[PDB]
């Protein structure tokens, strides 16, 4: 099957950075971009960017410019998700999510089980 | 950015009955006709999953009581008849252009 592992909750204190992971299986991530959405608790789902691991072509989202990171590592089939001078509004579940012609081509059908970041004395 | 917006912000229902909800978007979302915008199904901490792809079209493993309309600027999710295993917030997706964006949820809660 297509699965995204991502790595474990993270409990960290403002000013700190944090580095997600969200390894790929059953497909090559550089059939797909790999996308990474932003949840606050009890809020909706927010865009970030995304990442074309084929060549390591990024986008983001003006209002996450010089906060979130993304990369990826095609020897592991990983994305990554960098954030960093953390802050309580950083605090969120952050899921990954493919999205590509060999695998999902229509829109967001496989994510990973999200990682919460939680910013706080 | 495409705004889209959800209404009802949350919706009781009894189980079997009828539930219906919009999506509407402040710019046409479609391509040649087809109108990119997605269902997604978000259970209790669990990650968002994928009902309805291109308005109308049901991924596979969804039931048929799910089934969505819409082109342009105006959409909706119809549940019926809706099961326990429902309880959700379900959320609309546009991908005609980015940034990719989302409504705001509609809450289903069954009474």
């Amino acid at each position: 099957e297509v699965q995204l592992q991502q790595s474990g909750a993270e409990l960290v204190e403002p000013g700190a950075s944090v580095k997600l992971s969200c390894t790929a299986s059953g497909f090559n991530i550089k059939d797909t971009y790999m996308h990474w959405v932003k949840q606050r608790p009890e809020q909706g789902l927010e865009w970030i960017g995304r990442i074309d691991p084929a060549n390591g072509n990024s986008k983001y989202v003006p209002k996450f410019q010089g906060k979130a990171t993304i990369t990826a590592d095609t020897s592991s089939n990983t994305a990554y998700l960098q954030l960093t001078s953390l802050t309580s509004e950083d605090t969120a579940v952050y899921y990954c999510a493919p999205f590509g012609y060999y695998v999902s081509d229509y829109a967001m059908a496989y994510w990973g089980q999200g990682t919460s970041v939680t910013v706080s004395s | 950015d495409i705004v889209l917006t959800q209404s009802p912000a949350s919706l009781a229902v009894s189980l079997g009955q009828r539930a219906t909800m919009s999506c509407r978007a402040g710019e046409s979302v479609d391509i040649f006709g087809v109108g990119f915008l997605h269902w997604y199904q978000q259970k209790p901490g669990q990650p968002p999953k994928l009902l309805i792809y291109r308005a109308s079209n049901l991924e596979s493993g969804i039931p048929v009581r799910f089934s969505g309309t819409g082109s342009r600027t105006d959409f909706t999710l119809i549940i019926d008849p809706v099961e326990a295993d429902d309880v959700a917030t379900y959320y609309c997706q546009q991908t005609n252009e980015d940034p990719y964006t989302f409504g705001g949820g509609t809450k289903l809660e069954i009474k």
